[PDB]
Order: C-alpha cells, then sequence, then structure tokens
RNA sequence: AAAGCGAAUGAUUAGGGACUCGGGGGCGAUUUUUAGCCUUCAUCCAUUCUCAAACUUUAAAUAUGUAAGAAGCCCUUGUUACUUAACUGAACGUGGGCAUUCGAAUGUAUCGACACUAGUGGGCCAUUUUUGGUAAGCAGAACUGGCGAUGCGGGAUGAACCGAACGCGGGGUUAAGGUGCCGGAGUGGACGCUCAUCAGACACCACAAAAGGCGUUAGUACAUCUUGACAGCAGGACGGUGGC
RNA sequence: CACAGGGAUAACUGGCUUGUGGCGGCCAAGCGUUCAUAGCGACGUCGCUUUUUGAUCCUUCGAUGUCGGCUCUUCCUAUCAUACCGAAGCAGAAUUCGGUAAGCGUUGGAUUGUUCACCCACUAAUAGGGAACGUGAGCUGGGUUUAGACCGUCGUGAGACAGGUUAGUUUUACCCUACUGAUGAACUCGUCGCAAUGGUAAUUCAGCUUAGUACGAGAGGAACCGCUGAUUCAGAUAAUUGGU
C-alpha cells in the first residue's frame, strides 16, 4: 500500500508558431499524485526541451490491476548508480501485482546493493506469459512440478507481556 | 594604503568595444536636453574632456542645468547610513536620454482616451494593471494528436 | 629534493604557467608523446583503447614519463615495433612552488619563520579532470588482447583512480567505425598523412571536385 | 562561472603537399644552379593532440541604477536686460478642462525634525566564495548567521552544532532526539545482507590508504552442451612415411 | 644595576601538524652462470610513528628549580640472546629470510663535564625506547649562566664575543593523601579449622659420553637420551673458617 502506479500526460504550452503541441505518455510509480506530477517534469526534462515553467499536465489517471488474484512471473529492466558508474541490471519477480513487484525490487536493491531511492531508474516491467522465459534459477525452483514442503523448528508464538511459563515450550508446530 | 587613482580599475568598462574604434556617430551632438529631464550615464574613452568618475557610469539621474557643451545632473549616492545628493557636470557625449519613463508616459495619455471614450458612452473600464492570473479551465482534443510514449534509456559509452 | 607526491596531489591553486612574470622553472620529464609506427594510414589501424581518469587531481611530470615508458616496452616486445601507435593526450602546464626554510634560513640566517614565504618553482603538473582521456592507443583488432594488458599494467604508476574504455570510432576519428565507412564508399574521405580530411560541399566547384574526384562520379 | 584556440596576442605534439636557391650532406664527368639524381633541416599551404591570475571573438546565475501621477495631463496667452533673421524659444504663471475610476501586489505590530550625553574603539567561530603555506586547534579577506552579553531539550561530557530563545502556576500537543536494562516509551511489524582467534553499532567528532581473497551474495559479456557438454573410469590410437 | 607592568611577547614540559628525520608497503625494467620475485628492486607510487629538527604561540612572567651522571620501580615491541617452528642458489659446519612469542637477561674498563662517540676484554648476548626530553625539601655541582681576574680579535672610549682559561653559600616537612610496618571499639571468653579474594619465580652455560660417528672426493665435522658441575636470582641458617 506504498505505491501505485499513475498514467501522466503532459505538454508544452502552445504558441502562435505552434499551436496545438505535442503529447506525452508515462507510467510513473509513485506513493501519491503529488510526487507522481514532480516525477514526469524530472524524466520529460532529460529526453525533451520542455520545463515545467513552460508546459501543463493534461490528465492523470490511476491504473488498477487487471487480475490482482493470479500468480505472476515479473522482469524488470533498471539502470542505477554505484559509489563510482552506473549499471545495468535485470531482476525477476513473483507476486500478483505490478505494485508489488516494484515495492519488492526496491527493498531488494537497498538490501544487496546499498542503492537509495534516489539513485534508480525504472526502464520495463514485463509480465513473463511462458513458463520458458524464466532465467534465474532462485525463480525455477517455485515454478517445479508437484511443489511441497515442510516447515521445521517452528517458534510457537507467546504473549510479550507474559514473562515465567511453567513448562518447556516445543517447536514441533 | 593602497594605490587609489581616479582611473583605477576602468580597464574594461571605460574601452571602446571589439570593432566599434574611430568615428563618433553625429546623432550624439544634435539631440537636445531641457532642465527636468531624465538621462542615463555612460563613458565613451575617446573622449577624455568632461568625464565622469567611475562611481556614475551606468546611473540614471535628473537634469538641473544646461551649458554650451554640457548638462548638470543629479544622482543619489549612498554613503554607509544615509544617502547624499551629487552634482556632477558631463559633457553630452557620455549622456543619453532614458526611456526608464515612457512606458509611464504612455499610459498616462491612453488612460486619458480610454476615460473619456468610456464617460462619452457609459460603460466603466479598468484603467490600472493587473498581475498575471492562474489559468482557466479549456479542453483539449485527442484527435489526429495521439500522445506518444516515452521511457528512460539505459546507459552507454560515448566516447 | 623531490618532496614525495603525496604533498601535491589536489588542485588548490589557480593555474600558474610559465611565462614573463615567473621565470626560472625547470624543463619538464616527458618530452615525447608520439610512439610506435606514428605514420600509419588511417585504415591500418581500426582499433582504439582509452585510459580515462575518474578523479580531479594532478598528475606528475615524472609519472606520465613512467607509464609512457612502462607501456611502450610491453607493446613492443608482443606486438613489433609497427603493430601500434601510441599518444599520450595530457600535458603539464601548472608549476608548482616550494618554500625552503632550510635554504633560506638554516646556515644562511637572513629572516626566518613564515615572514615572506612565498616559494620558488619546484616542478610542473598536468590538471585533469573527471572522463578525461590520459593515454589512446590505435593498432588492429587481432591485438586486442595486447592493448587491455598494456594499459592496465601501466596504470600503476597514477595515483587515484583509473579505467579503460574501449571506443566505438575509428582509430582516432571522431566517426562511428559504420558510418565511416559509408562516407568512404561515398568517395567523401581523401587520404592525408596519417589522417583524413572530409569534403563539404560548400566551396568552389572546381577545387572540390579536383580533390575528390570519386564523389562526383 | 562556464566557453575558445581548423579566431588576434602568448604556450604546445605529430604527420602530409608544395617547393631550391635558404642552409647541410652528398651521387650521374663533386664538372657546373646542370633547382640533372637525390637527400635532412628551414619556409609556405590545408589538417592534427593539449593550455592561460596579470589572454580573448562570445557570455550566465546571484546581486545592482531609475520609474509606476494631482508638485499629473491638456487648451488659450502675460513679463524679461537671456536666446532667435524674427514674440522664434527658455524658465516662471493667470484663466479653463479632466475621478462616470487619483491610474501594479502586500504590509503599515510604530511618521518627521531637534537637543544633551554614556559605554566601546584587544574579538573569536561556522556554511558557501577565497589568498600564503607540505600542513596546522596556523596567518589573512567578502556576504550572511552566531558566541561574547544566554538560560532550556538533545549530541554520555563538550562557549560556537541540531531544536528552540525565558514573568508566577494548572491541563493538552509536539520539535531535535529516542522506546532490551541503567531510563520515561516496542525484546513492535515486512524483505534481505553479515560469522570477524582485531566483528559492528549514527552528522559536526574525536582517523585510516594504495594493493589483494576459489569467504559469501547479486550482476555484465563471450563461448560449449540432450545431434549427449565439464569430472572420473574404460578401450583404441592405422600405409606410403625411417618424409624430402 | 633600579621601578611600573605584560603570559597582548621569546628562552624549557604539554597541545595541533609532519616538511625534514625514522620505520613499512604496491608494481615490475633489471641483477642474480640459465632463471623478474632463494636473496634483491631502477623509473614511479601509498602509508605509519612522535625517542630528530623545523613551523605556530593555546596554558604558565604577584616564579611549575633550567645539562649530565649515580640510585630505584614499572611499561612498549619495530626481537640482540634463550624456547618451538616454516624457507634457501639449506650435503655436513657456519650463515641468510620469515612466523608465534616481551616469560627471563642484556656487563668490567682507558680519554672526555659530557648526551653522542672510539678503543681494550669477557660473554648466550653485550637490542631500541617511554614515564613533565621519569627522577635537586633524593644526592652531587664537573659544565652552563651574576659579582673578582688573564689572553686573542673588535671598538677613540665606556665596553662586546652562542672564543679559550682560573676561583665562586644548593634553604624548610611536625600538616593531607600515597606507601611500608604496628594497635584497635561493638556482638561472653577461649581452642581447633575452612578458603573468597590479592601476590607469585627461577635463569643461562660448560665438561664427559654419543663420536672423529652421521654427511662429505677431501679438507672438515653435528644432534636426542644419559651423568657431573658452574653463572645470575630468591628464601633461610651459624657446627666449622673469618670480621667485630
Ligand atoms: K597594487
Ligand atoms: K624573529
Ligand atoms: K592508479
Ligand atoms: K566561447
Ligand atoms: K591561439
Ligand atoms: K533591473
Ligand atoms: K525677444
Ligand atoms: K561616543
Ligand atoms: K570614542
Ligand atoms: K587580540
Ligand atoms: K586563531
Ligand atoms: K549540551
Ligand atoms: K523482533
Ligand atoms: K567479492
Ligand atoms: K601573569
Ligand atoms: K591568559
Ligand atoms: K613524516
Ligand atoms: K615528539
Ligand atoms: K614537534
Ligand atoms: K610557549
Ligand atoms: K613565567
Ligand atoms: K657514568
Ligand atoms: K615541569
Ligand atoms: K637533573
Ligand atoms: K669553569
Ligand atoms: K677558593
Ligand atoms: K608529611
Ligand atoms: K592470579
Ligand atoms: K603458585
Ligand atoms: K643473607
Ligand atoms: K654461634
Ligand atoms: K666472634
Ligand atoms: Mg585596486
Ligand atoms: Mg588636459
Ligand atoms: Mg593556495
Ligand atoms: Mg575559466
Ligand atoms: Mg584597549
Ligand atoms: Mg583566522
Ligand atoms: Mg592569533
Ligand atoms: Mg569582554
Ligand atoms: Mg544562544
Ligand atoms: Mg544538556
Ligand atoms: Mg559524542
Ligand atoms: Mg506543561
Ligand atoms: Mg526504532
Ligand atoms: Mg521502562
Ligand atoms: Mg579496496
Ligand atoms: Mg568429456
Ligand atoms: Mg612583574
Ligand atoms: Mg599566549
Ligand atoms: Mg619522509
Ligand atoms: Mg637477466
Ligand atoms: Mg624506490
Ligand atoms: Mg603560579
Ligand atoms: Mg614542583
Ligand atoms: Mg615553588
Ligand atoms: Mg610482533
Ligand atoms: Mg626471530
Ligand atoms: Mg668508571
Ligand atoms: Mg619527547
Ligand atoms: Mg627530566
Ligand atoms: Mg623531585
Ligand atoms: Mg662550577
Ligand atoms: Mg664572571
Ligand atoms: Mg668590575
Ligand atoms: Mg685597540
Ligand atoms: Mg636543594
Ligand atoms: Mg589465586
Ligand atoms: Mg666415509
Ligand atoms: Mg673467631
Amino acid at each position: 500500500g506504498r505505491l501505485q502506479e499513475y498514467q501522466v500526460i503532459g505538454r508544452h504550452l502552445p504558441t502562435e508558431a505552434n499551436p496545438n503541441p505535442a503529447l506525452y505518455r508515462m507510467r510513473i510509480f509513485a506513493p501519491n499524485e503529488v510526487v507522481a506530477k514532480s516525477r514526469f517534469w524530472y524524466f520529460l526534462r532529460g529526453l525533451k526541451k520542455v520545463k515545467k515553467a513552460t508546459g501543463e499536465i493534461v490528465s492523470v489517471n490511476v491504473i488498477s490491476e487487471k487480475h490482482p488474484l493470479k500468480v505472476k512471473n515479473f522482469g524488470i529492466w533498471l539502470r542505477y548508480d554505484s559509489r563510482s558508474g552506473t549499471h545495468n541490471m535485470y531482476k525477476e519477480y513473483r507476486e500478483t501485482s505490478r505494485v508489488a513487484a516494484v515495492e519488492a525490487m526496491y527493498a531488494d536493491m537497498a538490501a544487496r546493493h546499498r542503492a537509495r531511492f534516489r539513485s534508480i531508474h525504472i526502464l520495463k516491467v514485463v509480465e513473463l506469459e511462458k513458463t520458458e522465459d524464466v532465467k534465474r534459477p532462485y525463480i525455477k525452483q517455485l515454478v517445479a512440478k508437484n511443489l511441497s514442503f515442510p516447515l521445521p523448528h517452528r517458534v510457537p508464538k507467546i504473549s510479550t507481556k507474559k514473562i515465567f511459563s511453567a513448562k518447556r515450550p516445543s517447536t514441533f508446530s | 594604503g593602497h594605490a587609489a587613482g581616479l582611473r583605477s580599475g576602468t580597464r574594461y568598462a571605460f574601452s571602446r568595444g571589439f570593432r566599434k574604434h574611430g568615428q563618433i556617430p553625429l546623432s550624439t551632438y544634435l539631440r537636445t536636453y531641457r532642465v527636468g529631464d531624465i538621462v542615463d550615464i555612460k563613458v565613451n574613452g575617446a573622449v577624455q574632456k568632461g568625464m565622469p568618475h567611475k562611481f556614475y557610469h551606468g546611473k540614471t539621474g535628473v537634469v538641473y542645468n544646461v551649458t554650451k557643451s554640457a548638462v548638470g545632473v543629479i544622482v543619489y549616492k549612498r554613503v554607509k547610513h544615509r544617502y547624499i545628493e551629487k552634482r556632477i557636470n558631463v559633457r553630452i557625449e557620455h549622456v543619453k536620454p532614458s526611456r526608464s519613463r515612457e512606458d509611464f508616459l504612455r499610459r498616462v495619455k491612453e488612460n486619458a482616451e480610454l476615460k473619456k471614450k468610456a464617460k462619452a458612452e457609459g460603460v466603466p473600464v479598468q484603467l490600472k494593471r493587473q498581475p498575471a492570473m492562474p489559468r482557466e479551465a479549456h479542453t483539449v482534443s485527442i484527435a489526429d494528436n495521439k500522445p506518444v510514449t516515452l521511457a528512460p534509456v539505459a546507459y552507454e559509452t560515448t566516447i | 629534493a623531490r618532496r614525495p607526491a603525496r604533498c601535491y596531489r589536489y588542485c588548490k591553486n589557480k593555474p600558474y604557467p610559465k611565462s614573463r612574470f615567473n621565470r626560472g622553472v625547470p624543463d619538464p620529464k616527458i618530452k615525447i608523446y608520439d610512439l610506435g609506427r606514428k605514420r600509419a594510414t588511417v585504415d591500418d589501424f581500426p582499433l582504439c583503447v582509452h585510459l580515462v581518469s575518474n578523479e580531479y587531481e594532478q598528475l606528475s611530470s615524472e609519472a606520465l614519463e613512467a607509464a609512457r615508458i612502462c607501456a611502450n616496452k610491453y607493446l613492443v616486445k608482443y606486438a613489433g615495433k609497427e603493430g601500434f601507435h601510441l599518444r599520450v593526450r595530457a600535458h603539464p602546464y601548472h608549476v608548482i612552488r616550494i618554500n625552503k626554510m632550510l635554504s633560506c634560513a638554516g646556515a644562511d640566517r637572513l629572516q626566518t619563520g613564515m615572514r615572506g614565504a612565498f616559494g620558488k618553482p619546484q616542478g610542473t603538473v598536468a590538471r585533469v579532470d573527471i572522463g578525461q582521456i590520459l593515454i589512446s592507443v590505435r593498432t588492429r583488432d587481432s591485438n586486442r588482447a595486447i592493448a587491455l594488458e598494456a594499459l592496465r599494467r601501466c596504470q600503476y604508476k597514477f595515483p587515484g583512480r583509473q579505467k579503460i574504455i574501449v571506443s566505438k570510432n575509428w582509430g582516432f576519428t571522431p566517426l562511428r567505425r559504420e558510418e565511416y565507412l559509408e562516407k568512404k564508399a561515398a568517395g567523401r574521405v581523401r587520404v592525408d598523412g596519417a589522417y583524413v580530411q572530409f569534403l563539404t560541399n560548400h566551396g568552389n566547384l572546381e577545387e572540390n571536385m579536383r580533390r575528390f574526384p570519386d564523389a562526383f562520379k
């Protein structure tokens, strides 16, 4: 519930030498619409010669997942900055929505590469339709046939306020 | 105590520009000035008489005296905690009439006619400026102007 | 003499070149910048490799000379005298100073301490930026491994961090490999000494036709 | 500031074309300027790799001068020894006309002028910009904010840092900072990484580098493989031809 | 020689820095009979330390006793010897490079006031440093640095010299703490016991045998076990010898 995917459409301000300017559309992941629009101008400034003071926003809409109850495999392309230089990566995730996949990606990059939110560009998010499109071995073991496994050494849940138990707890639940 | 001469530090300010040496255009000597005009000062390096001090280069003042070949101008100078009134004599090669008050002198005569035209007709008008206001609502059509979808690009080495 | 290089690493002063205001500077240590078969035609050496800076610092003339010698020896040994062309692309113009306390005061007395401490020239360094190119090599495409190893070996003589980048151009030209071939097929390039010149279609018609006969045919 | 040098003034790397009467060395009789055959420097021409506090064709950001009416605008015409060939002008005005709107925004929690006099005239610190010096808790400047002259909550301590400036009390909520115990408040929730016989643990700040690891984790590129790849084990390994 | 002051300002410790001094690494042209790395390391380049000397002037000028030696305790390791080991361009003997390791030692003298130095001789060895450049109410007073005196150079002179020489008063503990020892109120007076915590101790060499053996062409030439003594240190004791 931290992120949502938005559609943002923007335009250069019309002038007499060019009425009816072109329209550009981007897909932005953001926690709210105030930072969705700020993110839009950031990316457009890097591609076209437009600013916020010489343009305007046309439309903002929320894109919802079409089947948020079906398990899917996702692939993501991204570009990030390390302490010296920039690099490209491709990672994979398994969940039920595009928003869930992006949230897991941001946590994963912070843990394994110490990359902050401010140094990551998302290039493309694609749902992998065929089971033959899975590349990473940590996903392949999850799409194996006839999967099943037990849960050994499970610690029982005990109220914090209850100190001084009178029996030795078990771990076979 | 460092060196402090009259023209110290004027290497670039008092110099004529590139490809702008030689003869002075003669329309400079044909203008007329009256007591109460508003002029700005700009020193010409090729004339060494009636030169003003480097402080007044780039200032604007009011004429108070007219003589055979020069004018007297009044400027206000800030000295720490106060302003002081200065009176300098400048040859006309260093002065020039200013467009600072022309916008005001244009609105005054334009307001006069609009007021009299409206009074003769019978519908009131505004007669004073307003700052830029926020835009209004409008509709933008998508017909034959389909939007183009953009995405960020991957990193690559140029050299 | 020759204080350690740790003491003059950062670009802390404005550029201080030799001129009519500071006189009496020693000659720089490095004097030769082009090595190898430096007059081959453009079409012989299509591959180029660069050594690029990654910091904002100063490199000394001694360090530049040491790295040039180290890379030259390896290329000659494994590629021959006529299998490469090497160029150093950083020239030292900034002069550093030293305040001789012992020389001016030790056994000479006169004035001691920090009084009148403006120094005398000692050496020369090159000021470099992030992404600036330091050394370039052009050779055939079968000597890719040799060129990479030569530049990797020579960077142990430099302070700071450097990278090696394989260019996407043709030789030393500012032209991508594929687009250079198309321009040559169209006949718009002509061979100069070890380099080329290009046609602009903005001169007088007689001279342009004479210099680029293949273009108009 | 940035930028420029196939743009002036300076600095600077490398080839090519044209040239000989400029130099040097030579070869066809060194004959010979015979530019005969060459030759290397030099010169001119189109190109080529790097620079400038006391260089420049260009050229920001931040800052800076003046104006936004009634002491204004327009119509007519009175004085002068100044000016004009000339009541032609120049300055100062009578009379008349113009809110049907006195001519950007916001504030006005403080308008103008005068009199008499105290203390001070050793300063220091910080972000950004900066000079000398190898550097310094060193020495010197610009704009602004602080301490001195100032308590209170944090940084265990700590003139200058973060939060916030103070009459005597009661209730509520917070800032910076915290919630295993010392200690008021979570042994709170989610996903990972790390095993150190020298672990690590919060701005100012109380330190660590070049260089290495088949420790572990994620990623980039190329090549081989169910027409059987890597490892291990098992078998074979032929005529000219003992090549010239 | 005098007075008013100054830590706004030098001469000693301490504090920041580390140019210079000292110590340690990285790369690999080359040395090494062939052979980059047994043992070394040119051109370059990254560090550490505060037992050198500089740079600064924060504390002390109503005073923190200013060289060296003698005496005595403890600490550091960048290891001279001793224990047990890895490597060699290690046949044996002798040597060289490296690891764990500060438990235990590291001397008797001629000249010099010396710190530093240079010789003779013994030894397993004669390593490097700190503690206000440890240590003057602990000593000493040879040097330096008051007043007397001589010489050389300098100055007209009074006088000067980080130049030589000779003679020159070293004060107070009975107070608090620290330390070394010695008594002791309260719960009846005694006899015999336990042991938390604190302290802790040993050291190096020689002779005989192994053996003229192993190894080696020869010249040369070991070691483990076993036996008997001695150096430095510690705790006691007085039959005998010596001193009083
Ligand atoms: K000056
Ligand atoms: K002095
Ligand atoms: K390097
Ligand atoms: K430019
Ligand atoms: K130039
Ligand atoms: K302006
Ligand atoms: K007149
Ligand atoms: K005063
Ligand atoms: K005063
Ligand atoms: K002061
Ligand atoms: K200071
Ligand atoms: K505090
Ligand atoms: K927990
Ligand atoms: K790794
Ligand atoms: K004092
Ligand atoms: K003081
Ligand atoms: K040092
Ligand atoms: K020290
Ligand atoms: K020191
Ligand atoms: K001092
Ligand atoms: K004192
Ligand atoms: K002694
Ligand atoms: K002391
Ligand atoms: K003493
Ligand atoms: K004496
Ligand atoms: K005597
Ligand atoms: K006492
Ligand atoms: K013990
Ligand atoms: K014991
Ligand atoms: K005894
Ligand atoms: K007895
Ligand atoms: K007796
Ligand atoms: Mg000046
Ligand atoms: Mg004159
Ligand atoms: Mg400087
Ligand atoms: Mg510049
Ligand atoms: Mg004073
Ligand atoms: Mg200062
Ligand atoms: Mg000071
Ligand atoms: Mg004060
Ligand atoms: Mg305060
Ligand atoms: Mg407090
Ligand atoms: Mg702290
Ligand atoms: Mg309260
Ligand atoms: Mg917490
Ligand atoms: Mg509590
Ligand atoms: Mg590293
Ligand atoms: Mg196989
Ligand atoms: Mg005094
Ligand atoms: Mg002081
Ligand atoms: Mg050193
Ligand atoms: Mg060799
Ligand atoms: Mg060396
Ligand atoms: Mg005192
Ligand atoms: Mg004392
Ligand atoms: Mg005393
Ligand atoms: Mg050690
Ligand atoms: Mg050893
Ligand atoms: Mg003695
Ligand atoms: Mg010391
Ligand atoms: Mg002492
Ligand atoms: Mg004492
Ligand atoms: Mg004496
Ligand atoms: Mg005397
Ligand atoms: Mg006397
Ligand atoms: Mg005399
Ligand atoms: Mg005494
Ligand atoms: Mg014990
Ligand atoms: Mg034998
Ligand atoms: Mg007796």
